[PDB]
């Protein structure tokens, strides 16, 4: 929101000083401020149920002028338990005189998506027939590869044994979505003597990135699986002839590949 | 009664898989703690030199 | 048969404990990595 | 063809025994890793004691000057 | 540099949590 | 016999899991105590950078 | 340049699928030729 | 332009390859299903020549 | 003699454009063949249904006599 | 920079050749399936007359 | 006869497999 | 191996009956038998880990006596997952009485070679010079033309464009071998404008058959090539100035010629 601040560089000592005096036009909120020492941090005066705090606190940072506008200030004031957000590039500022101004940005920058998305599929295993069926049902919250592209997801299913890729399947493409629905069924001939040695690897890829780095994320179930993945595999084996559906969180391709090697 | 020894076999195998997951937790714990001990080696050095540096 | 069910139940208990331990040691890893890279 | 049902029960049984041998190997390696981990935590804990003492001395020197 | 290996390391960490189904606090 | 070795193996695994149980509990207690200690060390190091930052 | 690499990668994928299809339809040809020449 | 038509041609080829991809997958699924069916037909025709061979 | 380098780049470029025109012709003929193939597989699949029913009736008559 | 447009040209041509191979797979598939459909025509005839021949 | 065209046909089949680099099972 | 069998023709009904009772002196093996209805087949009793099975199964075949020894029986018993092999001509047998005897042939007949052999050569293309170099390195597992002859292989290289044979090269002869080594280099002047329209056809021939059907097999690379052949051509173009060597499976001359027309 609205906010008065000061900015000073002391050339004799080689140090930058920013004042965080007053904030105005807030949405009540019990606030506190924090200094962004561009690539330390400062704990400012924490008000309590104050829709317009004051701090008059100065913040000193001993950076040489050879840093020359490379760094950049950022301040994100939080309603204590990030409502206020404003940033200033270190190279937009003339230190011929100290500066004091009102900035009023009341919107922060949305954090990059860390989770890769989730995939739901069913597993069925018929021991007598030695037949394993995977139904890719749906995926959701897929992480976008690049901003400003459009994502065209599809799924690969690999049946592995002893680290060898035995059989490979793929879904159709669903253009322009992060929440594809498939309901596509794939069958594998796996004799019950072998059913316990195999892994089923499930990868979600972006077709628009085919031929470069295109994997969004993956999981595997079966031999050496862990977590919710083993739990789904064991449910399948516990329930012969019956399809069992479960959600899975997608994991980082390089992490899972290290597990599969 | 072949169904019975099939289901028993899949319980044995569930048990082996559960154990393999437990074994991986123990191996990962050991790997992490070892890496952190290299961290602590460094930290203890730095603190010896920052305490003699006063 | 009882042996199998008992042993599975034991393994399940230790897995539950170690899952908590692995969480705690990842916290430990975070704090120590912080103290170190200085 | 229920002709090979006894043979099939026998191959599954053998797979089960073999499974329990692999279980013994997994839990013995688990135990070795757990003991190594407790020994490292013992070593590292004494190091952390030295680190905390170091910090308390660094702020002992400062609060006087 | 410290940022490349520290971000790489945090990826290793989330790897473990994901693998075992560990939720953060 | 056939089911004889299998069951002995299971009884042996079972005893070892009891030992892993108590190792796991010890490890958790020690990591807990050490996590509080690393917190104290971190608080005192940030207080250091405070007292030196002000001086 | 990206367009070329993407398009080549697409073609490669369909060639891989059709190679599998051609194998399957040669099996089909064998079985049907069997059923027919009677 | 010169590189303009070339790139439009490539974008057009690229869209058509996406369609050939899904046609190829359909064809494979249908040939699979029909191959199992031809197997059942063959098993039943050999059973026929069995039952007639014995009669 | 780098005298004709721009001319040479121009003849190669023209060869590339012409190549992409030939690509469009190949993939349109591919698509027509793939559609014809799916239509034949549809026709032949219904024929195979009739054939399997025929076989099941031939062994229906036998297993009674 | 003439090397660059030479290599680009040979990538275009690799792409055209790959497409021609794909096109030949589609043509061969169509030819095979058509021949097999004449097979199935025959087989269906024979089965109509062997089912009315009982 | 059926054997001449069926052996000829199996040569056509191996032709296709060879042409595309298809391995038998 | 050793094997007791019976052979009977019923003249009143016009039908031939062969009994497959017992087998002895086998090499353990889990066996099963199969009847050779000379130019149907029968699934006999399948033993399991039995180094001497018994079947007592009879096998009836309704052939007229006007077939008169034209057909010929063959039995090849297999260790189930062809160890036993014996054949009897239908015209060596007197049906004045039914026959029962022990046959003991424990060696089958080696199948005729179906693959034609493989050829290894390198390809190099220098765009600036417009120079294409083919090195015929070696061939292996060449199929013998006729039995009892000796094979004297050599290789022809034809450079084709638009279906026209432009240039023609040939190696020396290597007498009396199915695994010739050549290391013989042949160069072609092909301008880079034309390099993409040409085919290089590689044929392996038997000199001892010169003037009659002498081609063992062939392959071509270049325009309209497929499979491992296109892959070698593309590797060559991808790697200017550099020779690339690759193995190729020889294909049937009439099949490839249809592709080249
Ligand atoms: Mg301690
Ligand atoms: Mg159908």
């Amino acid at each position: 929101g609205k906010l008065q601040y000061s900015l000073d560089y002391d050339f004799q000592n080689n140090q930058l000083l920013v004042g965080i005096i007053q904030a105005a036009e807030l949405p009540t909120s019990d606030p506190y401020v924090k200094v962004f020492l561009l690539p330390k941090k400062f704990e400012t005066k924490v008000h309590r149920k104050t829709l317009n705090p004051v701090f008059n606190e100065q913040f000193t940072f001993k950076v040489p002028y050879s840093e020359l506008g490379g760094k950049t200030l950022v301040m994100a004031v939080y309603d204590f338990d990030i409502i206020g957000e404003f940033k200033v590039p270190m190279n937009t500022v003339d230190f011929g005189h100290v500066t004091e101004e009102w900035r009023d940005l009341q919107s922060a920058e949305k954090e990059e998506q860390e989770k890769l998305g989730d995939i739901c599929f069913s597993l069925r295993y018929v021991p007598t027939a030695g037949k394993l069926t995977v139904v890719i049902l749906e995926a959701k919250n897929l992480k976008k590869m690049d901003v400003g592209g459009l994502s065209d997801p599809y799924v690969k299913i690999h049946l592995m044994q002893n680290g060898k890729r035995l059989k490979k399947k793929k879904t159709t493409i669903k253009k322009n979505t992060l929440n594809p629905y498939y309901n596509e069924s794939f069958s594998f001939e796996v004799p019950f003597e072998q059913i316990q040695k195999v892994q089923v690897v499930v990868t979600v890829l972006d077709y628009d990135k085919i031929g470069k780095n295109d994997a969004i994320g993956k999981v595997f179930v079966g031999y050496n699986s862990t977590g919710a993945e083993l739990r789904h595999w064991s449910d399948m084996l516990a329930n012969p002839r019956r399809p069992i559906a479960q959600w899975h969180t997608l994991q980082v391709e390089e992490e899972v590949d290290a597990m599969l090697a | 009664a072949l169904s019975e020894i099939e289901t028993r076999h899949s319980e044995i195998i569930k048990l082996e898989n559960s154990i393999r997951e437990l074994h991986d937790m123990f191996m990962d714990m050991a790997m992490l703690v070892e890496s952190q001990g290299e961290m602590i080696d460094r930290i203890e050095y730095n603190v010896e030199h920052a305490v003699d540096y006063v | 048969n009882r042996r199998l069910q008992q042993t599975q139940a034991q393994v399940d208990e230790v897995v539950d404990i170690m899952r908590v331990n692995v969480d705690k040691v990842l916290e430990r890893d975070q704090k120590l990595s912080e103290l170190d890279d200085r | 063809e229920l002709e090979e049902m006894q043979r099939r029960a026998d191959q599954l049984a053998d797979e089960s025994l073999e499974s329990t041998r692999r279980m013994l190997q997994l839990v013995e390696e688990s135990k070795d890793a757990g003991i190594r981990t407790l020994v490292m935590l013992d070593e590292q804990g004494e190091q952390l004691d030295r680190v905390e003492e170091g910090m308390n001395h660094i702020n002992q020197d400062m609060k006087e000057a | 540099k410290y940022a490349k290996m520290e971000a790489e390391r945090e990826v290793m960490r989330q790897g473990i949590r994901d693998k075992y189904g560990i939720k953060k606090k | 016999a056939r089911e004889n070795e299998m069951d002995e193996n299971l009884e042996q695994v079972s005893g070892i899991i009891g030992n892993l149980r108590h190792m796991a509990l010890d490890m958790g207690n020690e990591i807990d105590t050490q996590n509080r200690q690393i917190d104290r060390i971190m608080e005192k190091a940030d207080s250091n950078k405070t007292r030196i930052d002000e001086a």
